[PDB]
């Protein structure tokens, strides 16, 4: 009567060369333009 | 700054410069501090750089592999966290030292502007193999965290698997254009392609595997039987199994007792055939990196036996060595020693030292460890120089420690006992294949002791149907198999070395020899000698016996007597370069000896008749000795010092040529 | 090793030999081996019922004269023994070999005779080493004593001589 | 004493395996540092597992420095360090 076994995972090593058609890339992009675009002098994503 | 392996504590780089400093800079001097041998550091080989002129002789043979011993990484100071990075992580830093191999063999040359090419060298792959890697602990005391370590091993080779292909280059055809790629194996992965590689024809599952394009390399299981050092309360012995790669396949054979290093391995099994479902229970095996078969405390295996398996090591470039390398010091050495006037006593007096006496049966077991010639004739016949010893004997006379000390000094014999043997279980058998659940032949104990000495205890207490089988061993030295699955003749040259007590469970002056000894006359007559070994009490003999077995209590660690080393040696150098021949003289001896054997034979069974084996015992007997003193040539003396082993053997001096029986005070020299 | 004679009791009209069915080579493997012989008498069966009636009737050994050791600490102790490895010096090893040359003129000149418990062997004499190694052992001693051999030897002699003649 | 303490004993002799990795828990929550450093006589699990903690504290502060270095807000420390760990700890 035992349990579900779990999965998990940790980042060791650097893997592949990221490409820019990949999902993760296109995510990370998108946020740092969340975070970083400045309008006049504020960043007008992160404020709203 | 510097960069560390994942999971591991090995740096390439500093691995390489450590190994790369290692090999510029040893000498055996280190080796000799390290195992607190000073006395022994002589100028002209110990300061010689080692592995130098052993890499300089690797690139004049073209030898591709450098053996490497592990003890040797101790001695150096730099290397002594290597040589523990070689234990706990065998994969890379043995990689890490082929690769810093052939940057030598690139430098060995480049800077000493030799006339060799460098496009050679570089095409070759160098690999190494590590040795005496450390203790060699059981395979039942390892652990799970033992696993991708490298460990030693005792062992006795069963059996193997035939060559198994695995696919390391894959070969993939298109159906429709005919286009093909080949793909490398990765950790034992193949990546099949789902599409055509072409851009005119990109079909799906376009792409067939064909089995005989693709690149295949050599892989052998071998079934090995453990000898642990150490065996802990009630351990009952068992196989494992070794995987053997590429050039070490077929380099074992059935019956040899090897010491193998290699890797701890364990993979998942498969619970059925048709699913991917892998036990949780992991299956441990050895991935053998070195094998050596060549101990210095035993003799080398015969040349006589190993003659195409030579052949074959030379094609298939294995170089695993199957004898000692006698060097020029050592060679004159056994030279000097053979020139000696009581060469023959020396050596059978060094033959068992804890054993007090038994003179001429040391002689015996002497001559029977050098053998008689080995004639083959052009038109198929075969004559082998075995000699077979039968010891019969009163309770307490050493015998089976006599028995026991050639189990230990020969190559490859087995050591059996009475009635704990069958006739099935001395030739041949059908078992079960753990691993591929197959009917699989597994050589009995006279096969597995060819080449060597089959050690039969209590000879009397076999059965005859059981003892039937040794007829054709001593006489043809094979055993022609018809059973369900084997219809074959199988050589098994081996000298059988049997103890034997008589029916009384002691020796009975009252009856006769042959009623005394109680074995059938085609048997009996097999034997090239036949030891009546008999306890006869004294004063002076008592005494030096009881001095002899009590002064090996004075000590925890207990004339002149050779080392065991030296020993085998000499019997191996003796057995692979003498051959010797037979002479008009010692023809007219023999035939004179054995009409005279014939004659007094002809007195009234009671008594032991002389044999045509007797014949050509005296001549196996006589071609040994001839053997010893290093001679190619059988002399008249040779002849005479048979025909006196064989009549002191059985005691013909002692017995009554009329009546048969032995008297003791009366003849009888204790 | 248990066993019982030939005709399952022992008769002294046959030698020792005859009744101990039991061949030479097997024989001279035991280092001792004792003739366990039920005697009748009047003083000895009278001691041994009471003994044995002692036990039924109390769950317990008779003799309050002595506390007998627990098998724990008896485990331990031959444990602690066990750890010992004796020696043997120049004067007890010549009185060992001075023991085995007596006892093989012994069996010699018994052998004729109906008294004959076998013929000495090299394994009487390594019994006789085991036998007094063994002692050393209980003794905690690394070298083994006089008195040793001395218990050794008489072991040997009352195994077999002592319960026979008499 | 006189305070209360539950029965942990029959509370282990009832329900043993679930206490395994509560001891376990309780044992990895107040685990002593090394005082000997790691050498190469040492053994390859334990190097693997001084490798898995160096390489878990890496990326705690990775990800405590790259979120810190966004500058979110702009802005009590105590409870700002507390929050930030808290989001790292869980992402
Ligand atoms: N002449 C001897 N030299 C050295 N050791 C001896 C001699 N005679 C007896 N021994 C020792 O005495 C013991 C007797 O055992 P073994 O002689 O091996 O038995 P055995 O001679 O094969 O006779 P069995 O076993 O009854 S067929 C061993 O420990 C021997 O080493
Ligand atoms: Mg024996
Ligand atoms: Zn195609």
């Amino acid at each position: 009567s035992f349990d579900r076994p779990e999965i998990y995972s940790a980042p060791v090593l650097q893997g592949e060369s990221p490409n820019d058609d990949d999902n993760t890339e296109i995510i990370k992009s998108f946020k740092n333009f969340i975070l970083e675009f400045r309008l006049d002098s504020q960043f007008i994503y992160r404020d709203q | 700054p510097l960069r560390i392996i994942w999971g591991t504590n090995v740096s390439i780089q500093e691995c390489t410069t450590n190994f790369r400093n290692f090999l510029m800079s040893f000498k055996y001097k280190f080796r000799k501090i390290l195992d607190e041998r000073e006395e022994f550091i002589n100028n002209t080989t110990d300061e010689e750089l080692y592995y130098i002129k052993q890499l300089n002789e690797m690139r004049e043979l073209g030898t591709s592999n450098l053996n490497l011993d592990a003890r040797n990484l101790l001695a150096y100071k730099q290397t002594e966290d290597l040589y523990h990075q070689l234990l706990n992580y065998p994969q890379e830093v043995i990689s890490i030292m082929d690769q810093t191999i052939k940057d030598c063999m690139v430098s060995l040359i480049v800077d000493n502007n030799l006339d060799y090419d460098l496009d050679e060298i570089e095409t070759k792959f160098y690999k190494v193999r590590p040795y005496n890697v450390g203790s060699c602990k059981g395979m039942r005391e390892l652990n799970p965290n033992d696993i991708d370590k490298l460990i030693n091993l005792k062992g006795l080779v069963l059996r193997s698997t035939p060559v198994i292909p695995d696919m390391k280059v894959a070969f993939f055809k298109c159906n429709v254009c005919d286009h093909t790629m080949a793909v490398e194996i990765d950790r034992g992965v193949i990546q099949e392609p789902a599409r055509c590689e072409r851009i005119d024809c990109n079909e799906p599952n376009s792409m067939s595997l064909i089995h005989n394009r693709c690149s295949f390399a050599d892989k052998q299981v071998i079934k090995l039987q453990e000898t642990p050092d150490f065996v802990p309360d009630g351990q009952t012995p068992h196989s494992i199994s070794l995987c053997v790669y590429d050039e070490l396949v077929d380099s074992c054979r059935a019956g040899d007792r090897i010491e193998v290093t290699g890797t701890f391995r364990s993979i998942p099994i498969r619970a059925n055939s048709r699913q991917r479902v892998l036990k949780s229970l992991y299956k441990t095996y050895v991935d053998v990196v070195h094998v050596k078969k060549v101990s210095d405390k035993r003799l080398d295996v015969d040349t006589s036996t190993i003659e195409q398996e030579l052949m074959q090591n030379k094609v298939d470039h294995n170089e695993v060595e199957e004898v000692r390398q006698i060097t020029d010091q050592d060679l004159a050495k056994i030279r000097e020693v053979a020139a000696r006037e009581d060469l023959y006593s020396l050596l059978a007096r060094s033959i068992a030292p804890s054993i007090y006496e038994l003179e001429d049966v040391k002689k015996g077991i002497l001559l029977q460890l050098f053998g008689g010639t080995n004639k083959t004739f052009t038109k198929g016949g075969r004559y082998r120089g075995d000699i077979n010893i039968l010891l019969c004997g009163d309770p307490s006379t050493s015998k089976s420690q006599i028995l026991q000390y050639v189990h230990k000094i020969t190559p490859r014999g087995v050591y059996t006992s009475g009635k704990g043997s069958s006739a099935v279980g001395l030739t041949a058998y059908i078992t079960r294949d753990v691993d591929t659940k197959q009917l699989v032949l597994e050589s009995g104990a006279l096969v597995l002791s060819d080449g060597g000495v089959c050690c039969i205890d209590e000879f009397d207490k076999m059965s005859d149907s059981t003892r039937s089988v040794l007829h054709e061993v001593m006489e043809q030295q094979t055993i022609s198999i018809a059973k369900a699955g084997i219809i074959t003749t199988l050589n098994a040259r081996s000298s059988i070395l049997a103890s034997a007590n008589p029916i009384g469970s002691r020796y009975n002056p009252n009856l006769p020899v042959t009623e005394n000894i109680d074995l059938p006359p085609p048997l009996l007559s097999r034997f090239d000698l036949v030891y009546l070994v008999l306890d006869k009490v004294d004063e002076k003999n008592d005494r030096e016996l009881a001095k002899h077995l009590t002064n090996l209590y004075l000590e925890d660690k207990p004339d002149d007597v050779l080392p065991v080393e030296f020993l085998t040696m000499y019997i191996s150098y003796a057995k692979e370069h003498i051959h010797p021949i037979i002479t008009e003289a010692a023809k007219t001896e023999l035939v004179r000896a054995y009409v005279g054997m014939r004659k007094m034979g002809d007195d009234s069974e009671k008594r032991i008749t002389a044999t045509t084996r007797q014949l050509e015992s005296m001549i196996r007997l006589a071609e040994a000795h001839a053997k010893m003193k290093l001679k190619n040539v059988v002399e008249l003396e040779d002849v005479q010092e048979a025909v006196r082993l064989i009549r002191s053997a059985i005691k013909d001096y002692a017995t009554d040529p009329k009546t048969g029986k032995i008297d003791m005070n009366l003849v009888q020299t204790g | 090793a248990a066993a019982n004679p030939l005709y399952g009791r022992y008769n002294p009209r046959l030698s020792p030999l005859d009744n101990i069915n039991l061949p030479a080579a097997l024989l001279s493997r035991f280092d001792i081996l004792f003739l366990m012989l039920d005697i009748p008498s009047r003083d000895d069966d009278e001691k041994l019922a009471e003994h044995v009636t002692y036990v039924h009737m109390h769950n317990k050994q008779p003799d309050l004269d002595f506390t007998p050791v627990e098998p724990s600490k008896m485990r331990e102790y031959i444990a602690y023994a066990k750890t010992k490895r004796p020696v043997m010096s120049e004067a007890v090893n010549d009185y060992v070999v001075q023991a085995y040359i007596r006892l093989r003129q012994d069996s010699k000149r018994e052998m004729d005779s109906k008294f004959s418990f076998g013929q000495a062997t090299p394994r009487t004499l390594l019994g006789i080493i085991r036998l007094s190694q063994a002692l050393a052992k209980l003794r905690l001693a690394d070298m083994v004593d006089i008195d040793d051999v001395e218990e050794a030897l008489r072991l040997v002699r009352v195994s077999k001589e002592s319960l026979y003649q008499e | 004493q006189g305070t209360q303490a539950d029965d942990l004993v029959s509370a282990i002799q009832q329900n043993a395996n679930h206490f395994t990795e509560l001891f376990c828990r309780a044992i990895d929550n107040n685990m002593p540092l090394p005082t000997k450093e790691i050498d190469y006589k040492d053994d390859v699990l334990d190097v693997i597992l001084n490798q898995r903690r160096l390489r878990n504290e890496r990326m705690l502060s990775d990800r405590t420095n790259e979120i810190r270095s966004e500058n979110l807000m702009d802005t009590p420390p105590s409870s700002m360090n507390d929050a930030l760990r808290e989001v790292v700890e869980d992402e």
